[PDB]
């Protein structure tokens, strides 16, 4: 009875989505000229990890960047001069995410230890020590992103998300609902809402203040590994293990466009937008990072040069460079 | 030849007798 | 964070003396170290620098060959061996910790000073044009400094540091790289200007700000200080 | 060209590079072992024998050889997403209990826990990330298994076994079935040792299997294979 | 007479061309692609360099045989003789070092981790080159040119008494290049084959037994090529020095054939080591 | 219990003022065209202006 | 190794043919 | 405990006193009267000097054994270890050179006329000392003092890996100081005796056969003393390196007895070479 | 030559002092 009611309601939502859509985005954007060929040369090569890299995050000053490796190190890099700024030894070697604060005061990290560690960088003593330990997740930490210097949103392998207060140390908000492991999350610029994708092939939009799910986006065939907002905060792209990428609009609440090509059957590790949002960069398991034209659903460029599985990709705040990290222990900067 | 080879060294009683004397 | 120096007292000319500065409550091995001298009724003067890990060592030319700096990291101690002292070495010596990376604040923490008495590339010349300005609490005060060489480097940083020495206390850093305030300094101080012409503006003058103000270049070794503008009431 | 602060930053970067190189060499020497099995296998007991939330790291030194053993049993998350992290592992030690066949989980459909261990071993062995990784298989509770096979026949759980009651024959049949679960015999050796309450007997067998893996890696590095 | 000279020239030309082509090909494959990240690649590169120089010194010997006089000059005579003996010892001791490396790798796995590193391999290789220079410098200084019977001769000059220093040098080169290397290679590879037979992994399976057979075959081929190439030239030099034999055409053919057989190991080292190596085989397959 | 809350959540998802997709498409194109000039990735920037440069 | 050993060697006819041609 | 230490200390003291007295007596007799006008006397003088310098480091070892620590300092530790390792090779190779000299003197007379001169013996002795310098210098560098369990220890520190360089040094010292000298001395003196048997002046009479028997007994005594003295310390060190043995008092007594016998050969070489020599015996008769 | 050889052998052994 209840299951039938749920099937009825979701059928009504599907019918509303069908009726609401009138003109395809590809048909409307067909008229505009394609961007062409975008070739990005390597500028800097970063070495010294000696293990596979899992996570990088750009700072808001567009110069420093943090990187997480499987030797138990967080390395904070000066991208212009190639010099290393910080080298933080970690308690747990296994790491799967690392967040760089917007102010730059703190660095978060997490992985298979079920702990989110907050490290202060502006200490008077001059040694980067463990400031905060956020114990309480039941599954592995998959992604974490700072909102301010006191509040952090984390996703975990117990199918939940959490909003934590750093100074108190307790979790202030818990988000439940996903049946599969939440693999990634992305923050909007206003930061009042955040979308997260899980291993149930769906993404959910969560309100930070209220604490409930505002919107639910389905359409993928496999586990969603990556998610990122469009720079206007009204849309977001998802990458999944089914060798496709999708674009979902929050207000439209439907699948705008799908990016895929026949030759590539491997999954999508990470995704990021350009400053204008015209280019969508995504690293795949084919040892390459493809730059897609967002409005034409066609390939605009290829970043080849990594010798192992590309694990992480980030476009900087002013859009002047893109940094890619891979399992070959090298960080590369493209421009 | 073998005097400088790494071997266990134990204080002899003779040097104790020298120090006592 | 604490630095205390020992080895003071009177020394005969032509003798030798070893000073030692012990550091507590911070990672001594990661900071480079400075010795800075102060004449009794004159400005400050830089003596020497040792990097972390002892990889590079710098000396002033007046003290080149006579003074030997060293550090012991397991005991967290800095040593200065002084041989063949002269009548100009009757000065108070300060130890300075400094860390160098992108966004760092070097010369932030100053030692307490050990007094020693023995008798009772083109050198960038830093010029404090004025010597004393009488001020009243409340008005905004401007202090001018000038250089002999353009301190604007090609990377975009201008290596000018502003220091305040209170009467009878250790000097503190106020401004590093002419724009950023040092951690623990109120927002009353602001630095501005360009190459060869620099200005410190103190809006809303408040008590305990009376002291001597120093402008320092940090473009190339040897470090050369300013004369020192004193304020009074 | 570079300023003095930039040169000091380069010197700091070189010191950090030296520290990272030393840490990398020290990590390279360390032998990593991944521990797997069921909850009732006896993981805590065997780890306490060898030594004398989330990941449990055990560090012990045998014959001047460093072993770090990662117990991942605490995590309840889906294994497929985080299994790829453990690709660079010397060996996987998989522990199961021989007495599991009589024990039956409290479910509506009565199922054999031994067959669940068989499915677990088949899933771990046939994983794409672990094709050249050796498996050290440990069979636990040998005395209780002998008493149980004496009291109760093995015919009741699965009918395929028709041999007379004997700990030797039945244990050898379970061992050969576990070896038959392997689908790539050429690129994966399986070391089966019956667990016993002796510190020397176990740790030496683990050391021998790790020694064989190091021999295989050195021969691949030289290029004979 | 003419047929003998044509045969000798063809033999030296074939040995020199194949040796230089193989050594420079191995150098290009190592430097271009592999970029010397492992110790084994460093040892193969050092063998390539030593064998390349040793084969490069061969056409000057061919010109010396043809003309019967040395027109190159005294300084180039010193350079050629010193480089020839220097690279001969460098190649043989590098082969011994690879034998020691494989012995430590197979028999002592716990100590192989500490032993097999790029730094240690670089240190041991530099020590090998310095030890070769130990005899390279005196041979360099001794080597002069003497005008005999209207022909300049590029040869070593020994202080009085000539016989004692000359035979002391022949005996030292014979011992250090033959007695110790054959013993080290034979003992290390024999214990290696025994330890490989002891390995539980290789035994039992028919495919793995075939792989053991292949490894044993390769090792025996290496030992056999080393012994068969280096043994006749050393023994024939000892027989010549001990017992004077009347000059014949067959003696000339045998002497130059022994020289060519000595350089044949230097020529056949790339195919034996680098090409048979599976890592370089994979690199060749991919590119 | 769980089914009730899920049905209420799905009903809250359904009761949303979905705007026309054409208006969102127009806004998306306007945003892309407005920020197209600013983007360094889309339009190449001179080497002197570029912070990343070749080092000898 | 033995190329530079002292051995009285006569000139070959092939070198004479080379000088002629 | 006390009985063992007294026995070991007395053994080292007697061996040191006898060796120093014999070496300085032989040197004084050679310098004051013989005036080093013959090559053989030069070799005997160099042998006496090498044995004296080797014996000089024995009281430092006695103090090290008694006190259980090294109080002398790092510099003197380097000097003593370097002198010990240097002079051991100097003595043994001087013995080899004298054996080769007697072989050339007997078997090859015409060649011995050129070979046996003061100048050539000086050149060969200088070469022997330089060859000893080869092993002496790394021993001088590596040797330091290490603080262990409250006791300073004077020993060799090897760069990582310690086991490889340490056992390589032990193998090289074993081969160069034992395997080659025993074979050279044994073969040269055996061929010497075989040549002397052929000599017509030695055989053919009673007293002449007695003199031949005397020479043969002297040769066999020298070879037997060399082998019997040097063999246990080298074999014991190889066994200790290869096989770990539990600490016992008998092990300590055997270890120090082998070291004392090794020095005892250097102590007993002046008696055999100089006092039993007929020329020095005639000098003793005249004076 | 043989007698001269024997005399040289005798002189060399006397110089060594074995006689
Ligand atoms: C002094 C010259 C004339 C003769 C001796 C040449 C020696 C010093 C040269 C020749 C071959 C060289 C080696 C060739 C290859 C490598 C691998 C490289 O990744 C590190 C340097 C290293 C290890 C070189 C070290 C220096 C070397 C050993
Ligand atoms: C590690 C091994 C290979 C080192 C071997 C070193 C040997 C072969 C070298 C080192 C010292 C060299 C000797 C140095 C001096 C002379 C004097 C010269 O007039 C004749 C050659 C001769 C006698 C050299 C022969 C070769 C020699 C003995
Ligand atoms: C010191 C060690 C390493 C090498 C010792 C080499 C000695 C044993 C060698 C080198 C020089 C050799 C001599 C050189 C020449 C001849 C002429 C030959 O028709 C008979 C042998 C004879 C007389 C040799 C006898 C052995 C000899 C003396
Ligand atoms: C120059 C030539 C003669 C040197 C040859 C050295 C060879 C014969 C020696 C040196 C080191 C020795 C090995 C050292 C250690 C061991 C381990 C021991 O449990 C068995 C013997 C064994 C395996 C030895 C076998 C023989 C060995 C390899
Ligand atoms: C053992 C096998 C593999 C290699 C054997 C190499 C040696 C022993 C062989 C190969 C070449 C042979 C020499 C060839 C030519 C001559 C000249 C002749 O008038 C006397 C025999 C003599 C001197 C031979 C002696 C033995 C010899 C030196
Ligand atoms: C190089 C340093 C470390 C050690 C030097 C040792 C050598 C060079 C010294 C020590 C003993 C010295 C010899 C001692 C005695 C004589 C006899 C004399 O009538 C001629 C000089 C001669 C032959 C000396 C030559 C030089 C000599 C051989
Ligand atoms: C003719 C003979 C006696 C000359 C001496 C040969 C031997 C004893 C010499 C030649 C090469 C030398 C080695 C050269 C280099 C090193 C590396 C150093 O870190 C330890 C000592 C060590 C290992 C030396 C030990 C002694 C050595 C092996
Ligand atoms: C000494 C040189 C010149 C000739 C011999 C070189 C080779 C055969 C020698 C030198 C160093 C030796 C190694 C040194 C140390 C050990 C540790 C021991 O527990 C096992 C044998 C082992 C691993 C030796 C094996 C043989 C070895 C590799
Ligand atoms: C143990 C290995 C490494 C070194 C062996 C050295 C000794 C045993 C060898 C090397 C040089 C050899 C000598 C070389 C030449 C001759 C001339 C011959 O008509 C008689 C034998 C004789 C005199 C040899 C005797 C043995 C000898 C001295
Ligand atoms: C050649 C003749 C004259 C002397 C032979 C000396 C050798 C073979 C003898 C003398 C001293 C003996 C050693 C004396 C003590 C021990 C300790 C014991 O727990 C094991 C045997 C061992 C290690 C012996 C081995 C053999 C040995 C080294």
């Amino acid at each position: 009875q209840l299951r039938q009611e749920a099937e009825q309601l979701k059928n009504q939502i599907r019918d509303a989505r069908k009726a609401c859509a009138d003109a395809t985005l590809s048909q409307i954007t067909n008229n505009i000229d394609p961007v062409g060929r975008i070739q990005m040369r390597t500028r800097r090569t970063l070495r010294g990890h000696l293990a596979k890299i899992y996570a990088m995050h750009w700072g808001t000053d567009s110069r420093l960047l943090v990187s997480a490796s499987q030797d138990g190190k967080l390395i904070i890099w000066d991208s212009y001069t190639t010099n290393k700024v910080h080298a933080i030894p970690l308690r747990s070697s296994w790491v799967m995410t690392c967040a760089y604060a917007p102010s730059g005061n703190y660095v978060a990290c997490g992985g298979l230890d079920n702990i989110c560690s907050i490290y202060n960088l502006k200490t008077r003593e001059g040694n980067v020590r463990v400031s905060r330990e956020l114990a309480g997740h039941t599954g592995y930490l998959s992604c974490c992103r700072f909102l301010d210097d006191n509040q952090i949103v984390t996703s975990s392998g117990d199918t939940t998300c959490a909003l934590w207060d750093i100074e108190t140390g307790q979790q202030t908000t818990t988000f439940t609902g996903h049946t599969g492991d939440v693999m990634s999350l992305s923050l909007a610029p206003d930061t009042r809402l955040f979308v997260s994708g899980a291993c149930d092939a769906s993404a959910k939009l969560w309100d930070v203040r209220e604490g409930m799910c505002r919107q639910t986006f389905t359409g993928h065939e496999s586990d969603i590994n990556a998610i990122c907002f469009f720079p206007n905060g009204n849309a977001f792209a998802t990458g999944s293990d089914d060798a496709t990428c999708r674009l979902f609009d929050l207000r439209a609440d439907q699948e705008l466009m799908t990016y895929s090509h026949d030759n590539i059957i491997c999954g999508i590790t990470s995704v990021s937008f350009s400053k204008s949002g015209r280019l969508l960069l995504a690293g795949y398991d084919d040892f390459n990072c493809n730059v897609w034209d967002a409005l034409k659903a066609d390939r605009a460029g290829v970043l080849a040069g990594h010798d192992n599985r590309v694990s992480c990709l980030g476009v900087t705040d002013d859009g002047m460079a893109v940094a890619t990290g891979s399992w070959d222990s090298f960080l590369k900067i493209w421009n | 030849y073998g005097g400088f080879m790494t071997s266990e060294k134990s204080q002899t009683p003779l040097v104790t007798l020298f120090k006592n004397a | 964070v604490q630095l205390v120096e020992s080895g003071g007292g009177l020394v005969q000319p032509g003798g030798s003396r070893k000073l030692s500065c012990s550091a507590s409550g911070f990672a001594f091995s990661s900071f480079g170290m400075h010795w800075v001298r102060q004449a009794p009724e004159k400005g400050l003067e830089w003596v020497a620098y040792i990097s972390s890990g002892s990889g590079t060592i710098y000396y002033a030319d007046t003290v080149k060959g006579r003074f030997t700096i060293s550090r012991d990291d397991p005991k967290n101690t800095l040593f200065l061996q002084m041989t063949s002292l002269r009548s100009e070495d009757t000065a108070m010596y300060y130890c300075v910790r400094s860390i160098y990376y992108y966004g760092s604040s070097p010369f932030d923490f100053w030692g307490q000073g050990t007094t020693l008495t023995v008798s009772a590339s083109a050198d960038i010349v830093m010029t404090q044009a004025t010597s004393s300005v009488p001020v009243t609490p409340g008005e905004s005060v401007s202090i001018s400094c000038r250089s002999s060489k353009s301190l604007l480097h090609s990377n975009g940083n201008t290596y000018l540091y502003w220091f305040l020495q209170r009467p009878g206390q250790s000097p503190q850093l106020l401004i590093y790289r002419m724009s950023n305030l040092a951690s623990g300094v109120p927002d009353r101080f602001s630095g501005s200007g360009s190459g060869t012409a620099f200005t410190l503006t103190i809006s809303r003058l408040e008590a305990e700000d009376v002291g001597v103000y120093y402008c320092m270049q940090h473009l190339e070794y040897p470090l050369t200080f300013g004369a020192g503008t004193k304020l009074e009431l | 060209t570079l300023s003095a602060e930039d040169k000091a930053a380069v010197e700091r970067s070189k010191m950090i590079d030296r520290n990272l190189r030393e840490d990398g060499e020290k990590a390279a020497r360390e032998v990593k072992l991944l521990l797997l099995g069921a909850g009732e296998s006896g993981k805590s007991t065997i780890v306490k024998q060898m030594k004398i939330t989330g990941i449990v790291e055990t560090h012990f030194t045998f014959k001047d050889l460093h072993f770090k053993m990662f117990d991942v049993g605490a995590q309840r998350s889906e294994r497929k997403k985080w299994i790829h992290c453990f690709e660079g592992v010397t060996a996987i030690i998989f522990c199961v209990a021989l007495s599991d066949y009589d024990l039956v989980l409290a479910e509506d459909e009565e199922m054999n826990r031994m067959h669940e261990s068989m499915k677990l071993f088949d899933s771990i062995c046939n994983n794409k990330w672990f094709t050249d990784t050796s498996i050290i298989l440990f069979l636990n509770k040998k005395d209780l298994f002998e008493e149980k096979i004496k009291k109760s026949p093995l015919t009741i759980c699965y009918p395929e076994y028709a041999g007379s009651n004997t700990y030797e024959e039945a244990a050898a049949y379970i061992q050969c079935q576990f070896e038959d679960l392997n689908k790539r015999k050429d690129t994966k050796e399986i070391y089966t040792h019956f667990t016993c309450s002796t510190d020397t007997k176990n740790v030496q067998f683990v050391f021998d299997a790790v020694t064989d893996v190091i021999i295989k890696n050195n021969l691949k590095d030289c290029g004979l294979f | 007479s003419m047929i003998t000279a044509i045969t000798i020239m063809a033999l030296y030309s074939i040995v020199c061309v194949v040796g230089l082509f193989g050594n420079f090909l191995v150098m290009y494959v190592i430097v271009r692609y592999t970029k010397m990240k492992t110790a084994t690649n460093i040892y193969i590169f050092n063998l390539a360099l030593a064998d390349a120089l040793a084969t490069s010194t061969l056409p000057f010997q061919s010109v010396n045989y043809l003309m019967g006089t040395w027109p190159f000059g005294t300084i180039l005579c010193k350079i050629v003789i010193s480089i020839d003996y220097y690279n001969m010892f460098t190649s043989i001791w590098t082969l011994c070092t690879m034998s020691v490396d494989r012995y430590i790798a197979v028999c002592h796995p716990v100590k192989a981790l500490d032993f097999r590193t790029p730094r240690n391999a670089k240190i041991i290789n530099v020590c090998n080159w310095i030890l070769s220079s130990a005899i390279g410098l005196p041979v360099m200084f001794m080597a002069t040119t003497k005008y005999r019977q209207g022909s300049i001769d590029c040869t070593l000059t020994f202080s009085h008494p000539t016989w004692y220093w000359e035979n002391l040098l022949k005996i030292c080169v014979f011992i250090f290049a033959f007695i110790m290397p054959v013993l080290i290679i034979t003992v290390c590879y024999g214990l290696m084959i025994l330890r490989l037979k002891s390995v539980r992994m290789l035994s039992g399976s028919k495919e793995k037994d075939r792989n053991l057979r292949r490894i044993t075959r390769m090792v025996l081929v290496v030992v056999a090529v080393f012994i068969v190439c280096w043994t006749p030239i050393h023994i024939y030099v000892i027989i010549k020095a001990l017992v004077t034999i009347p000059e014949t055409t067959f003696q000339t053919v045998s002497w130059h054939f022994c020289i060519a057989l000595g350089y044949t190991n230097s020529c056949l080292n790339p195919v034996l080591y680098a090409f048979l190596d599976e890592n370089f085989k994979r690199c060749f397959r991919e590119f | 219990a769980q089914a009730r809350k899920l049905v209420e959540q799905l009903k809250m998802e359904a009761n949303i003022d979905r705007i026309k997709v054409s208006k969102a498409a127009a806004d998306l194109m306007a945003y892309c065209e407005a920020h197209a000039k600013e983007d360094p990735l889309l339009t190449p920037v001179p080497a002197s202006e570029n912070p990343f440069r070749e080092k000898k």
